[PDB]
């Protein structure tokens, strides 16, 4: 409730103030008279998206740090970024990351 | 009354606004535009006053012709003019911009940018100093402070 | 009274950032050997409200063929997530109290990159389009640095809450626990903002150049938080709001510096820089800093 | 062995970002399997109660319970006051 | 000089003084001059729901002591 | 007579690579560069106050 | 079951039959391929989040990381259709048939 | 009663999901998406998946979403059914997520291999020739 009210002034301050900005200037009279597709730019998307998955399993760490079983939960976390690093390697040595 | 006081009042806060905050595009055509970066240097230092240093077509108040305008150059200059929002004021600097200057018999040159678009202050010399520009700026500045618009609106 | 405390954060952020203006061009202008503006206002202090006047009455340039819808929902977008960003910062005591504080802001901050999106788009033009796929991907590709540096640095806190970092800088900055984590995050943070050295890019102008300057400080203001942990006695909050305002402005001012310090990346400088200097780093320190409690027994308590 | 040294001496030029990362990233996965400070984590996440300790049901064949959170039968945590 | 720049920064930093403070205020003002309750985890929810029902007037903030024990 | 700018050789010993490496890792002199620009900050800026005052001339 | 299982569910047949339309423009098939992850991935939470099945809270984030990857797959591919063509036009595709 | 809250939350999800699906103009389409994302993770923010809500906000939109808008601009009854007793000291969710390297090793390894799998097989198809 108190964020969903602040969402919604913070909305209602933007579109105000952007309708007045629009609008002040447009009372007053005036004169009033393609193919390339780059593919390193998917490319890199590409990957971003890929990281931002494995970020998202590397999220819950905090949390993963009092499980009483703290062997299991380092192995896990070292395994998930080396794999992370696994995969900036072999987009780094395959050419992916140029220019 | 009541009525034209405050019509009165906003023209008053509208050119202050206005005046107070001239964001130019400048065209480097040639020497003159030297003596622009001049007095946009220490010294002088045009940004004090609330004038901007080279700001974008779309987001310029006013247009400072410096240099010679080229019959190969006249219709890009116009096409920025055009693009240019309104209000929208232009100062011809040097003697090539006010009337061809040193090539005013040439047949490659527009005989001053006036031809091509209205000029509101004419800053004479070869070139005029960083502060004959200043004073320029200053006189559109008082320009800008004597006109009056919802005044004219309010008796129409 | 909820509408008093919202309102009460939002204009001064706006008035902030409206004086924002005048302090960086004092700023660069009196490390370039001359002044900013002195003779609008007593000080230059009415440049501002000049500036916003003259912006506010000049003629709009709609495209007059592009999407309408777009080219006003980019400026409504854009300034209300910089305005969002703001309510779960506990200075010393948050406007709203998430338990997830920094998931709330890293989501808000990845969904500031529409408004980039949708404005290249409804530019209709193939050179503005171009330049910005350019921002986009230079702002995806600093985030997913920035997030791994935030999980990292957020272990030793033990959750997700900033008002927790208060409590875990009480005896020292965590500038001193990890500052090369500090230093790529102070990075990312410039190039998050498209600040120098990584700006390689009327009415919706000037709030678009709100929007940009609010996260300026935001980001400022949080990295402050994360890094320069000021101490809040709970009898006199003033304190800890002085030290944080003070730290902000120190960090702000800091990054005027670096804009007027150093020319500018390539393209493909910045994005190698990214992709061949900072993520191995990071990575090998998010692990290092994933080991280092359990090595020493200094789990952060709360679960 | 001499190959090794100068293949390192090599990376720290030109490449000293790379170097640093693997040395971090490998101590990172060493020590922990090294430190004696492990267990005491283990235990120390051991002692941090979250749930209720439920009451045994006493059918007096319990001398090593305690009756009462004063009495010295049960797990102490004088090691964690003395970290 | 130099210090010409400070005044701007001086209102810049008032601004950012008043957004902290307000809450700070409020959050005294609206809880009986108190800190606003942080409430997470469910457990300290249930404390301040009782605390709301045993106040007499639907108030959390209002606590009762020894005096109440009668 | 003729001078080399650029014709300088690094050297590779231990102790010239380590301090590449420091420069590399902690960048010195970025920080060098923000000093002098600081220094920069706390002088006179070289502004006269026009129209009230006037740039020198000559007969 | 209460009506917001049933309108997510719904929101699920309409992503479902949105995506067997296939008026043209690929992307859009792929878009609604989205569309009915996260009709999924949404009702799914609440099923879990309901019951307090809590060693199921996992079982969103993976299905929804395995997801992500297939779009990812899914937009490679579009791209490769439209390096032959110039465009994502569904009705491109007729070089292979039955 | 907030009129049905959840239900009035769930109806502009399917109203949403009704615009998008109609395919108008794929951008227009991802708009339509980015809405229906935006309101279904309201409803678990709103239904108490903190954790997951902000994991939708952030992973899908700002990512997921983000990509597809990208390769897009390069080309042409309620509140009964809830529970009665509390938590604890911690949020449920949270453990059960935090878990997954304890419990979850098996769901660790397979979802690793499959990224970087994914990683391998996006390299390959992209590589042309
Ligand atoms: C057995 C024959 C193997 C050869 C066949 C090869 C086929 C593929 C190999 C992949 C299968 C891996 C099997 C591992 C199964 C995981 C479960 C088992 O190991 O026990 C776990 C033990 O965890 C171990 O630490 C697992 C470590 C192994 C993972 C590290 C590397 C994995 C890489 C394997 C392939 C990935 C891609 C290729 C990389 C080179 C559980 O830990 P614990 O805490 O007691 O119990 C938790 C339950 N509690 C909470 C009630 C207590
Ligand atoms: C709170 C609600 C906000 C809504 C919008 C309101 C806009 C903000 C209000 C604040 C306005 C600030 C005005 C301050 C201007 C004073 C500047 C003064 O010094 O100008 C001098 C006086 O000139 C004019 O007389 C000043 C006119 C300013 C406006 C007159 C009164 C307008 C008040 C009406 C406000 C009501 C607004 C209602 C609709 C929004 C001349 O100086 P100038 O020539 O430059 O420079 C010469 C340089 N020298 C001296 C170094 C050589
Ligand atoms: C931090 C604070 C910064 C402040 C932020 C911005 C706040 C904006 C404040 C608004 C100040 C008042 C603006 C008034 C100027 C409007 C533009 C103008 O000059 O109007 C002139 C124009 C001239 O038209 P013509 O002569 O017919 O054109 C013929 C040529 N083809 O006259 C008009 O149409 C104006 C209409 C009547 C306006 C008078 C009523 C009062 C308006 C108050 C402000 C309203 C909006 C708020
Ligand atoms: C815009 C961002 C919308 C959501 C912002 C808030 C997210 C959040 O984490 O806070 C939820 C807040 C606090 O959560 P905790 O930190 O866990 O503390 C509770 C324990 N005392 O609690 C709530 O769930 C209340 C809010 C839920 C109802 C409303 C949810 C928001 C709905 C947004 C719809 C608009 C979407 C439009 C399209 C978006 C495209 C940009
Ligand atoms: C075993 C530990 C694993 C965990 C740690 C890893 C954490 C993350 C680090 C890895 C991230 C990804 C690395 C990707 C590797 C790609 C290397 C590469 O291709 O670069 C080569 C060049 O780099 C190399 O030569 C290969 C790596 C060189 C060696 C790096 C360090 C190796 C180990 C050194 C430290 C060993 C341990 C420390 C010893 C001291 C005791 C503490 C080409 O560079 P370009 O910029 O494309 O071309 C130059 C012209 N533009
Ligand atoms: C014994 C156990 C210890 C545990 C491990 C600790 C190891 C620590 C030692 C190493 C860590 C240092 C890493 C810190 C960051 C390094 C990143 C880096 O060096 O990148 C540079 C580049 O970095 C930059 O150039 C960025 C400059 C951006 C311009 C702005 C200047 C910023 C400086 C102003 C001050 C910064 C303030 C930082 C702290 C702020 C905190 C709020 C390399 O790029 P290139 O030189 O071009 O070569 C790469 C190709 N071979
Ligand atoms: S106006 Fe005079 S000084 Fe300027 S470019 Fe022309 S000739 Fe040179």
């Amino acid at each position: 409730m108190n964020i969903m009210l602040t969402l919604l002034t913070n909305v209602t301050l933007a579109s105000l103030l952007v309708l007045i900005a629009f609008w002040l200037p447009q009372l007053n009279a005036y004169s009033e008279k393609r193919l390339p597709f780059s593919m390193k730019f998917f490319l890199v998307a590409i990957t971003f998206l890929l990281f931002d998955l494995e970020i998202a399993l590397l999220l819950p760490l905090p949390w993963a740090s009092q499980t009483n079983n703290l062997k299991t939960m380092l192995t896990m976390a070292l395994f998930l970024l080396i794999l992370l690093a696994a995969s900036l390697a072999y987009e780094w040595t395959q050419k992916g990351l140029e220019w | 009354s009541r009525g034209e006081y405050v019509v009165a009042k906003l023209d008053d806060l509208v050119n202050w606004a206005r005046r107070s905050s001239l964001w130019p595009m400048t065209f480097g055509l040639a020497c003159c535009a030297v003596e622009m970066m001049h007095m946009a240097a220490p010294r002088y230092d045009m940004d004090r006053f609330g004038v901007v240093f080279r700001a974008s077509p779309r987001q310029s108040d006013v247009m400072i012709v410096a240099g010679t305008l080229t019959n190969k150059m006249a219709p890009a200059l116009r096409k920025v003019y055009d693009q240019m929002p309104e209000p929208r004021y232009v100062v011809s600097m040097g003697s090539c911009a006010n009337g061809g200057g040193y090539y005013h018999y040439s047949y490659s040159v527009v005989r001053g940018c006036d031809r091509i678009v209205p000029v509101d202050i004419y800053v004479p010399g070869c070139p005029p100093t960083a502060e004959a520009l200043l004073y320029g700026i200053l006189q559109l500045q008082r320009k800008i402070k004597r006109e009056k618009r919802l005044r004219i609106w309010y008796r129409r | 009274m909820f509408m008093i405390n919202i309102l009460s954060l939002i204009i001064p952020i706006l008035l902030a950032v409206a004086f924002l203006t005048l302090v960086e061009r004092k700023v660069l202008g009196y490390m370039q050997l001359r002044k900013g503006p002195n003779v609008v206002g007593p000080y230059g202090l009415l440049q501002p409200i000049a500036d916003a006047l003259k912006l506010f009455t000049k003629e709009p340039l709609r495209p007059a063929t592009s999407s309408i819808s777009m080219f006003i929902i980019a400026p409504i977008l854009a300034l209300s997530l910089a305005l969002t960003m703001w309510v779960p910062l506990p200075m010393p005591y948050p406007l709203i109290n998430m338990n997830l504080g920094v998931l709330f802001m890293l989501a808000m901050s990845s969904l500031a990159v529409y408004s980039i999106l949708w404005s290249g788009w409804a530019s209709n033009s193939k050179y503005a389009l171009i330049g910005a796929l350019r921002a986009v991907a230079q702002t995806i590709s600093y985030e997913v640095t920035l997030a791994i540096i935030l999980l990292s640095v957020l272990l030793m806190n033990g959750s997700y809450t900033l008002s927790t970092l208060i409590t875990t800088q009480e005896h020292i900055w965590m500038i001193f626990t990890s500052w090369p984590l500090a230093m790529m995050w102070f990075i990312s943070t410039l190039a998050e903002t498209n600040r120098a050295p990584f700006d390689l890019t009327a009415g919706p102008f000037a709030m678009f150049f709100m929007a940009e300057y609010a996260n300026i400080i935001m980001m400022n203001a949080f990295t402050a938080i994360l890094f320069l942990g000021a101490s809040h006695d709970p009898h006199t909050p003033e304190l800890y709001t002085i030290n944080f305002v003070l730290k902000t402005l120190a960090l702000t001012i800091t990054f005027l510096w670096i804009r007027a310090s150093y020319p500018r990346f390539r393209y493909d400088q910045l994005m190698h820089l990214l992709w061949k200097s900072f993520l191995p780093l990071t990575l090998a320190l998010c692990m290092w800093h994933i080991s280092l409690p359990i090595m020493t027994a200094s789990i952060p308590p709360q679960s | 062995a001499g190959r090794i040294a100068s293949f390192l001496k090599n990376a720290w030029a030109k490449e000293p970002v790379l170097v640093a990362s693997f040395a971090i990233g490998g101590l990172a996965i060493i020590l922990p399997s090294l430190s004696p400070y492990t267990n005491y984590a283990i235990r120390i996440n051991r002692a941090t109660p979250y749930n209720y300790p439920v009451p045994l049901r006493d059918d007096g064949n319990m001398p090593d319970v305690p009756s009462h959170p004063q009495d010295p039968q049960g797990p102490s945590l004088e090691w964690l006051k003395n970290l | 000089m130099w210090f010409e720049i400070l005044p701007g920064i001086a209102v810049m930093a008032a601004c950012l003084f008043i957004p902290g403070m307000a809450t700070a205020h409020i959050h005294k003002f609206t809880n009986g001059g108190k800190e606003k309750r942080v409430a997470h985890f469910s457990y300290q929810w249930n404390l301040m729901e009782r605390d709301r029902r045993i106040s007499g007037v639907n108030r959390y903030h209002v606590t009762k002591g020894l005096e109440n024990i009668d | 007579t003729y001078k080399f700018v650029n014709m300088r050789e690094p050297s590779m010993d231990m102790k010239s690579v380590t301090d590449r490496a420091a420069q590399t890792l902690l960048w010195t002199e970025l920080v060098r560069g923000l000093g002098m620009t600081l220094s920069y900050l706390f002088r006179e800026p070289a502004t006269i106050n026009y129209p009230f005052e006037k740039g020198p001339l000559s007969p | 079951m209460p009506l917001v299982y049933m309108n997510i569910i719904m929101a699920f047949a309409i992503a479902l039959a949105g995506l067997l339309m296939y008026r043209s423009h690929l992307m859009s098939s792929l878009l609604c391929l989205e569309g009915m992850m996260l009709s999924l991935f949404i009702m799914s939470t609440l099923i879990i989040l309901n019951t307090h099945f809590t060693l199921a809270n996992m079982m969103p984030i993976i299905l929804l990381v395995f997801a992500a990857c297939e779009a990812a797959l899914g937009l490679s591919l579009l791209v490769m259709v439209s390096n032959t063509y110039g465009t994502d036009y569904v009705q491109n595709l007729n070089l292979l048939q039955c | 009663m907030t009129m049905y809250i959840a239900f009035i939350l769930s109806t502009i999800f399917v109203i949403g999901f009704v615009g998008f699906s109609s395919k108008p103009s794929p951008i227009y389409g991802g708009l339509g998406l980015i809405v229906s994302g935006g309101v279904g993770c309201g409803i678990v923010l709103n239904f108490g998946g903190s954790f997951l809500g902000l994991m939708v906000f952030l992973i899908y939109l700002g990512g997921m979403l983000v990509v597809f808008g990208y390769t897009t601009a390069m080309a042409t009854g309620d509140w009964v059914i809830y529970d009665t007793g509390d938590s604890g000291f911690f949020s449920e969710e949270a453990m059960g997520i935090a878990a997954l390297y304890s419990y979850g090793t098996w769901l660790v390894i397979v979802t690793g291999w499959s990224l970087l799998i994914g990683v391998v097989v996006i390299m390959e198809i992209t590589r042309g020739n």
